[PDB]
């Protein structure tokens, strides 16, 4: 009986191959190749905030680019004035092994998650002027990856046991579960639309998500190793990947394969952070060998380089006008780059 | 203006209150704890006195901060990196699943010791090896010959004997005899001197770092 | 094991009726939105009047 | 009366081999230093109290080098002192103040160490108080020397005269200490030797003592710990016997009042043995502490 | 919630001394500083004294320079202010206000109930408008002038509105240029430039009856204004 | 008078 499914199995998917097949006219590198190069591009520090004493590894802007939120295995939160560089709040945690963090856009709520299972929500504007804690998540068996707001009330997670949540706040239950994946899930970014979202696996697989109905739409493979990063395009139909095997890749939603990859014979180290910038035309990387890369994102020559930290880069972000970035390493120290 | 300077005073007394809290918190002693299914790791973690499972007690001015990560399921290598200072790793192996099975229960957690020892985040870092069941472990010696285990193994049928032979073969595995050192200690269900034994291993690793990390050798 | 099947061929087969587009013509489109003021990190776009200081 | 001297207070293998000696010793230390200074400036993970004094102790010897071996080397060679006065006032200033420094860095690395072995619990100094010592050990050093520098002034000799290979004379010159009385130069060179040679050797003796008594009382164990005892008693000795036979010498002529002939005797060939050892400690220091440590062996 | 009282005041001899005292419960007092403020019994305000977080920089004004002394106590939740000599103008009600500073704080957020006391360059704002008749369903404006630019390189401006309703404390309504304030309706915006600057309501209502103040924010030396009343026949 | 080498 099983034998017969698994024939039926191996028969469709040889179908879908040759339906993906049949349908590669023509390559992007091969349409890309008259275009005018951006040149060479060079970039330099612009502030650097110090308050931290231990392995950052989670970071977030604010809806105004002008204050951000920043996570440490201390066990502390931090919230900070990019521009003065003074420091608002101090959090205290009751779990010190976190590894995301994320800002509401209205700007009225904090998240943080980790390897205690559990994803804790606090709340900035009170009456009496100080941080206190609103809800406590709890319902997955594995350990928080990555969370992000959709607005006051709902919000998105995404764990190690395979799956993906999306709950509302109010009642701290479990709205709709994405089920799926083989390996560990390791990173998420919403649509601008706030209607779909992506994620990224450990079996080398990416997945689309639909949040209204609640299963997957289409998924995409070609990578040998770990998937450790996900980003969204502005346009909101591309996205970019990277990997533990020393490459990125790009997809598209409407094509439904792989375009075009940056790797390089001498870049051995894995990627750990990713983020695009605006226009779609930057493409910022965080490595294992203590630099940070810009690349182009419609050639796979690499663009620019940078390096001012002494140890992993593990955290990137760019304001919502892709006008400068924040980088956050394992050196306890965060730096903004213009 | 005026709410500049505030804000500035603001932020320099939280970072006054930020410096005075890990100073404090960076003088505690940290433990990892790991282990195969049934074994020491629950009997050890009672007698010292859902994820990540914390012990904290003080002993002779030292405050010991436990990590128990067993009831994780998920894959050890993309968590491995967190506990990459910790002073030590308490790996409890059974001694008495020679016989039971489960594809030896021995021979996995040997698989187990000789993963964790030569991971590339714990290089400096020391382990120390728990046998954990003993008590009963003279009655199934005196009952059940060694052979079933260990084909290879020849010897007496004392306890002495197979202990020792035991201890020696699990130490073989260690590739690196010069950074870090293994140590060993017998521990029954009634005793009430592991505390001391961990004290004076936790005692000598300080020593060693220190003297290593900026004066001689 | 039947519910694995029944799903990847329910989603990956009434979709192959849906239609497809070359990404350059999305990447056309978007660069239209680069080369211009939407646009300050490649090369030295911005005036030397930034936000930040320097 | 007029007293005939020399160009050339030696023959010429002795200049020959002493000018060989001074440039190898000196050639070594530039190297060692250099490498040493390099190595620490490099890496930034390399940011500990024990580098920085390491890294001062590298300069200290750098300056003994660069400021001291050459004057005593040419001053020795020939019999006058072809100096004016400002010279004269400069290196008696910079000479106190580099052997000083050094030697009370060689004392402060001692104390971290001792402070670090023997007591790990108590809380471990940070950056600024190494940045404090380092100051107050450089300024109490100048303080120190400045009144030897207020008083040494160069005086011209009205019946001696100097003489070259090819019989053409030449005035000479004394860079000496005028007091207003001759009875209080034997203070100062006591209160020098008490400040300079006394209290660092004493100190280091003492507390490298401890160190090694609290080591001993805590097979491959004993064995390093053997080893540690050997490094503490060998640069205990190194120093002391080092630096023993120049103080020894000033004192006896401040003191014991040597002879015509037995001055003669002292002033042209003992002097250069203690000068040369006093700056070939200062030397070696860089190859002891530097090839000795794995982490500048990388 | 957050409850702020004062105790003393009443009759004292001229050259006498007094001490004042402010206490809270429950809206952590660790992290506020204070001010004082002193309103004449006939009208206008005027700034006494301000104290910061951690009893930092402490602030007097030039009348008050040399006689009034401010202090407070994070533990029990408390400040006090004593008077050493007391004047003939010195008879006026006092007001304690809260404050904490941060990028998106609201200084000058809550108000006391205020003591009363009898004892029996810098900048100008004009405010020539005194009182001007309105009836309920149409909309206001009320015009206040400054003397210096108040708009700093920063970008942003610092101009204070309050309102005083007869037998009730000065509550918050504008802290910034075009920055409404909670627990307000949206019928109030300032939308102000330049060194005049106006208030603009669309529509009145019953509890629209006070007194309005004008404040600047940009030189410590604070200065009020005259007051705008709306009689509203 | 005193033609002798310096100290240090």
């Amino acid at each position: 009986e099983l034998d017969q499914l698994r024939q039926e199995a191996e028969q469709l998917k040889n179908q879908i191959r040759d339906a993906r097949k049949a349908c590669a006219d023509a390559t992007l590198s091969q349409i890309t190749n008259n275009i005018d190069p951006v040149g060479r591009i060079q970039m330099r520090t612009r502030r650097t905030l110090r308050g931290h004493l231990a392995k950052i590894y989670a970071m977030h802007w604010g809806t105004d680019s002008r204050l951000l939120v920043s996570a440490s295995q201390d066990g502390k939160l931090i919230i900070w004035d990019s521009y003065t560089t003074n420091k608002v709040h101090a959090i205290p945690l009751r779990s010190s092994w976190v590894m995301t963090c994320a800002y509401a856009p209205s700007g009225n709520y904090v998240a943080c998650g980790g390897l205690d299972n559990i994803c804790s929500i606090y709340n900035l504007k009170t009456r009496e002027g100080n941080v206190r804690v609103s809800r406590e998540l709890a319902g997955h068996t594995g350990y928080l990856s990555c969370c992000r707001f959709l607005d006051d009330n709902q919000i998105v997670t995404s764990s190690g046991d395979t799956t993906c949540a999306l709950w509302d706040i109010e009642t701290g239950q479990q709205t709709t579960t994405f089920t799926g994946h083989t390996g560990d899930v390791m990173s998420l970014s919403l649509a601008p639309d706030t209607r779909l979202f992506v994620s990224g696996a450990c079996d080398a697989s990416a997945k689309l998500w639909d949040v209204r109905e609640g299963m997957c739409r289409q998924t995409f493979t070609g990578h040998e190793s770990d998937i450790n990063a996900i980003c969204f395009f502005p346009n909101g139909n591309a996205f970019a990947t990277g990997s533990d095997d020393a490459t990125c890749r790009l997809f598209d939603l409407r094509a439904d394969q792989e375009l075009m990859t940056y790797s390089h014979d001498n870049i051995i180290c894995g990627i750990t952070s990713v983020s695009f910038s605006k226009s779609g035309r930057l493409l910022l990387a965080g490595y294992d060998d203590f630099n940070c890369n810009v690349w182009d994102a419609l050639k796979a020559d690499r663009a620019g380089v940078l390096a001012g930290h002494d140890n992993r880069v593990s955290c990137l972000g760019v304001t919502d006008d892709g006008m400068a970035v924040a980088t956050g390493s394992w050196d306890s120290f965060l730096k903004i780059w213009n | 203006s005026a709410e500049d300077k505030a804000a500035v005073e603001r932020s320099k007394m939280i970072d006054r209150n930020l410096r005075e809290d890990g100073e404090k918190a960076a003088r505690e002693v940290k433990l990892l704890l790991l282990g195969a299914g049934e074994s020491g790791k629950n009997t050890i973690v009672k007698q010292m006195k859902t994820g990540i499972v914390e012990t904290h007690f003080t002993f002779k001015d030292l405050h010991f901060k436990m990590f128990d990560v067993g009831a994780q399921r998920s894959e050890r290598k993309k968590w491995i990196h967190c506990f990459e200072g910790v002073t030590a790793i308490i790996f409890c192996v059974a001694l008495s699943d020679y016989d039971l099975v489960l594809m030896n229960r021995m021979h996995e957690s040997m698989k187990l010791f000789d993963s964790i020892c030569n991971n590339k985040w714990f290089t400096d870092t020391s382990i120390i090896l728990f046998l954990n069941k003993k008590d009963l472990f003279e009655e199934k010696i005196k009952k059940s010959p060694l052979t079933i285990c260990y084909p290879e193994y020849a010897g007496s049928n004392t306890y002495e004997e197979a202990a020792a032979y035991i201890q020696c073969q699990f130490e073989d595995l260690n590739k690196r005899k010069d950074t870090k050192e293994i140590y060993t200690h017998f521990t029954c269900s009634t005793d009430t001197k592991n505390v001391q034994f961990v004290f004076d291993a936790v005692t000598d690793v300080i020593i060693k770092n220190n003297l290593k990390d900026c004066g001689l050798f | 094991s039947i519910a694995q099947a029944r799903k990847l061929v329910e989603q990956l087969k009434m979709e192959a009726n849906i239609d497809r587009i070359k990404v350059s013509k999305a990447a056309a489109d978007l660069m239209a939105y680069c080369e211009a003021h939407a646009k300050e990190d490649p090369l030295l776009t911005p005036v030397p009047a930034s936000e930040n200081p320097f | 009366n007029l007293t005939f001297s020399s160009y050339y207070q030696h023959t010429s293998p002795v200049a020959a081999m002493f000018i060989v000696a001074y440039a190898l010793i000196f050639l070594l230390c530039m190297v060692g230093n250099t490498l040493v200074c390099f190595i620490v400036l490099k890496n930034r993970h390399m940011h500990t109290v024990t580098n920085m004094f390491i890294l001062n102790l590298a300069v200290s010897d750098l300056l003994v080098g660069i400021f001291c071996m050459p004057t005593t080397l040419v001053d020795n060679l020939i019999t006058g002192w072809p100096f004016d006065n400002a010279t004269c006032k400069m290196s008696g200033l910079v000479q106190g103040m580099s052997v000083s420094a050094s030697v009370w860095t060689l004392v402060a690395i001692a104390v971290e160490r001792f402070r670090c072995i023997v007591h790990p619990f108590r809380e471990k100094l940070t950056l600024r108080k190494a940045l404090v010592t380092i100051a107050v050990i450089w300024a109490l050093a100048l303080l120190i020397m400045c009144p030897s520098a207020v008083t040494l002034t160069v005086t011209r000799e009205e019946h001696h005269f100097m003489v070259d290979a090819r019989n053409r004379s030449y005035p000479l010159y004394s860079c000496w200490e005028a007091w207003p009385e001759k009875g209080m130069r034997r203070v100062y060179t006591t209160v020098l030797f008490s400040h300079i040679y006394l209290a660092p050797l004493a100190l280091i003796v003492v507390m490298y003592a401890r160190i090694a008594r609290k080591l001993c009382q805590a097979p491959r164990a004993s064995r390093r710990r053997a080893r540690v005892v050997h490094m503490l008693v060998m640069v205990a000795l190194f120093f002391t016997l080092s630096w023993l036979p120049l103080w020894a010498l000033l004192l006896l002529i401040d003191y014991g009042q040597l002879s015509a002939p037995q001055l003669h005797l002292v002033t042209v060939y003992a002097f250069p043995f203690a000068h040369w050892l006093a700056f070939f400690n200062s030397s070696a220091n860089p190859i002891i502490y530097g090839y000795f440590n794995e982490n500048f062996r990388r | 919630d957050v409850q702020l009282v004062e105790s003393g005041g009443g009759l004292v001899q001229p050259g006498g001394s007094r001490k004042l005292s402010c206490s809270a419960s429950g809206f952590a007092f660790s992290s506020f500083g204070m001010h004082w403020v002193r309103q004449a019994p006939e009208k206008g305000l005027e700034w006494v004294a301000y104290i910061s977080s951690g009893s930092g920089t402490i602030y007097y004004a030039d009348t008050v320079k040399g006689r009034f002394t401010i202090s407070r106590d994070d533990p029990k939740n408390t400040l006090f202010l004593q008077m050493t000599s007391l004047r003939s103008e010195d008879t006026a009600m006092y007001y304690c206000v809260r404050s904490i500073y941060y990028y998106g704080s609201s200084p000058f957020d809550f108000w006391g109930q205020g003591t009363t006391l009898t004892v029996s360059s810098d900048i100008v704002m004009t405010q020539a408008t005194s009182s001007v008749p309105v009836t309920p369903g149409e909309s206001v404006s009320i015009s206040c002038r400054s003397s210096k630019s108040l708009l700093h390189s920063n970008g942003n401006t610092y101009l204070y509105w309050f309102l005083q309703r007869p037998g009730q404390s000065p509550q918050l309504l504008i802290y910034r240029m075009s920055n409404l304030a909670s627990g307000v309706p949206d019928r109030f915006s300032g939308s102000g430039s330049g060194t005049a600057f106006t208030l603009t309501i669309s529509r009145l209502e019953a509890e629209d009856v006070g007194v309005y103040y004008c404040m600047q924010h940009l030189e410590y030396p604070l200065t009020f204004g005259a007051g705008t009343k709306l009689e509203l026949k | 008078v005193p033609n002798l080498p310096q100290r240090f």
